[PDB]
RNA sequence: CCGCACCUCGGAGAGGUA
């Protein structure tokens, strides 16, 4: 609300969302693929 | 380290930079792979990579960022857009995205979007809150687009004849009807040059579909603007994709309050491509056209309109007649009753090399009083009443001899009285 | 909290109300989504929700209450009508249903209708017990609809010429035959204005199907009435559905003792749409017209008739000739032997900028003695016998010079003697 | 499914139960 890290936390909000992407949501997309992608089976 | 700055440098400088970096032999590698390896080696040091491109959302849910140097063609170095980002930013097909891109990790084949810095050449806050194109209030052509150069050049005669025959405004939807060998190429080039010279603020786009590569490379190296083309060496699916990308970019620019002008010369070729890519429905119309094949090009044509809140979309298409195929004749007869401007060209005048071979009698503009003054309208009426009794070639020769006496049409109008 | 009232409000006020209620960000949400959310929030407090709309029964048995401002376009946010209520109240397509509604529960996508309060803007007891249109005894045109304003305005000249050439009454079935670029738009606008001014009790309807969006938005913002349109950007099935909804609403109004006047300018476009959407029968007539393609438009045209029990249905369509397509010529030649009134327009007179360019010689009305008095019929016969020897342009000039001397035709009739 | 357009039902190994 004042001249504090909130000014940085607004930019750190984007960095935290990117880190959450990289570590959780990219894994979510990987799981979505693994569910949607085919399975190596017998010929 | 921008994508547009790297996709324009020559091969020699990229090979030199890659040999200085210490990568694999670049003399036997393509430019795209060279740029890819250079970006990888640059990012391994800890540097940022920037990219941009037009969004193309696929049917499966994800999309790619096509480049503007390959006429929106699927390339190996396209930027991948995850569906999570689409849900977060409410992305749609046509939204230009610019920002930092991360290189593909182990197990990936496309670049990921780190963060979006600019949306449609504007701030993201202004592009996230907006009104759709389907909600804009349509109107008739209001703004006047004067095509007269004024420099007294010999090429300005064609522009003067075009202005006297049928003035063009912002949001106009017309058709350029012409038989083969009429000279549509020179006329389109002159129109594009006049638009780029007199109205540099408007977004000029020249869309060529199913044309020769020589005409493509001639158009790109002549006009001062963006030219998206698709030669006949590509299937009709490529043509449909290019048309969709172009119309989506035009709609987005209109939504961003821009004056877009599309110079299409393939309405018939586009209709043929749509008829070729449409699944068979067991019902064939006169000439071999599917019942649902005209829907897509009809919507593409009707997308042009004038917006009162801001911006405008002008689409000038050229139709092909007397090509020996009844399908083109049916397409022309169907699309004739849709637009409100027809600029016919005479083959008899074109055979005599009397350019421009323009049919002045058959030409005209509906609601021309909204784009011309009362005095100009009366002068055009008098000129048409004087020209109508004469023959086509005779009228063209008379007009040329009259325009050769002065530089501007105002002096001719003042001398006629 | 009606649905139409909430759909007529601008987006700004809806966003303001949604932010005041305390919901999620509505700037990036659709207007329909904002309406849905505010309806859910208002029903959460305990207040009832009400809506209205014209019924559109589907083939599966159920129907929906579409809105008139969207040309009855299919939408996911409408009033669902279960087949149970249709079997209970004997509802049919075209019945205006107004009553209490509720938000859809989990697993539903449309608002359910609980109880109907008003049917066809009237008491349900008078709407359930009624005589169907198929049982109404037809009659010829008896009442006279005098199109003449009488205020001495220069726009009234067209109405005066129309009343002198082809008097139109309640239940008339006429045709406005004219070539392209003749002035059908301005003439139809003047007819609509004269009908709305002289006969406010009549239910004026303008159905512009397969036309330009600019002409549609111009018609909506010019005439004082309802303008249901369907531009060419929509498929022919949309045109068929819009025409069906319009004719059903007209039939319901005529059954409710209303004087409906339908001005159709797409009869040829509607016939083309029907010929496009009709399945391949295997037999093609001259001009590419299907055998069962002319059935639907001919029935739509013949629906107009005079009812003795109460109300009337007048339909004045506009035909298109000399369009370069033989299909339109065949359609005109087939529909010519159906009606009993032809208002022809001459292109030779239109080229001289003499508006209106009405072909007085080829115009006329059958059984005109039932709409005019004996002395008026005698004066019209004398005027025709005096005008017939003169040419079309000369006759129009004479008529204009004679009508310009006075304001009303009564003074001209008194001076002719 | 060939071309749109009117003048006189098996083999080896591992574990277990009685």
């Amino acid at each position: 609300l004042t001249d504090e890290e909130k000014q940085n936390q607004l930019e750190q909000l984007a960095e935290q969302y990117d880190e959450l992407k990289h570590e959780f949501e990219k894994k979510l997309e990987a799981k979505r693929r693994k569910i949607t992608q085919g399975d190596d089976l017998a010929p | 380290m921008n994508l547009t700055e790297l996709k324009n440098t020559p091969v020699s400088e990229l090979i030199t930079l890659g040999e200085n970096m210490g990568l694999e032999n670049l003399a036997r590698m393509r430019k795209q792979d060279i740029i890819f390896a250079i970006l990888k080696q640059h990012a391994k040091s800890g540097e940022d990579i920037f990219g941009d491109g037009v969004l193309e959302i696929l049917q499966d849910g994800f999309g790619f960022l096509r480049s503007a140097d390959s006429s929106y063609l699927a390339g190996p170095d396209d930027i991948y857009v995850s569906p999570s980002q689409i849900r977060r930013f409410n992305l749609r097909t046509g939204d230009t995205i610019s920002g930092k891109i991360r290189p593909p990790k182990e197990g990936e084949r496309y670049f990921a979007l780190l963060k979006v810095n600019e949306v449609n050449f504007d701030k993201p806050e202004n592009a996230r809150n907006k009104i759709l194109f389907e909600n804009l209030t349509p109107l008739h052509a209001n703004s006047r687009l004067r095509m007269e150069r004024g420099n007294g050049s010999t090429e300005d005669l064609t522009a003067r004849v075009l202005d006297l025959a049928s003035p063009i405004g912002r949001g106009q939807r017309g058709l350029i009807v012409a038989p083969p060998k009429a000279g549509k190429t020179m006329l389109l080039q002159n129109i594009a040059q006049s638009i780029a010279y007199n109205h540099p603020d408007c977004v000029l786009m020249v869309l060529l579909i199913d044309e020769r590569p020589e005409e493509v490379t001639e158009m790109q190296r002549l006009v001062k603007g963006e030219v998206v083309a698709s030669t006949f060496d590509e299937p009709a699916s490529r043509h449909v994709q290019v048309a969709e990308m172009v119309i989506e970019k035009a709609k987005r620019l209109v939504e961003h309050k821009k004056d877009v002008i599309i110079l299409l010369d393939s309405i018939t070729r586009l209709a043929r491509a749509y008829n070729t890519v449409v699944p068979a429905s067991g019902k064939v119309l006169t000439g071999g056209v599917d019942a649902n094949a005209l829907h897509r090009p009809k919507r593409f044509f009707g997308a042009a309109r004038n917006v009162e809140e801001g911006g405008s979309l002008t689409i000038i298409a050229t139709a092909l007649i007397d090509t020996g195929s009844k399908m083109d004749e049916v397409i022309y007869e169907e699309f004739k009753g849709t637009g409100n401007m027809e600029l016919h060209l005479s083959r008899k005048i074109a055979e005599k090399r009397v350019f421009p071979a323009i049919d002045y009698n058959r030409s005209g503009t509906r609601k021309e009083e909204l784009l011309t003054t009362q005095e100009e309208l009366q002068k055009m009426w008098i000129l048409r009443k004087i020209i109508h009794p004469m023959g086509e070639i005779d009228a063209m020769e008379f007009l040329i001899n009259k325009l050769a006496m002065t530089k501007t049409n105002d002096d001719f109008f003042e001398m006629m009285k």
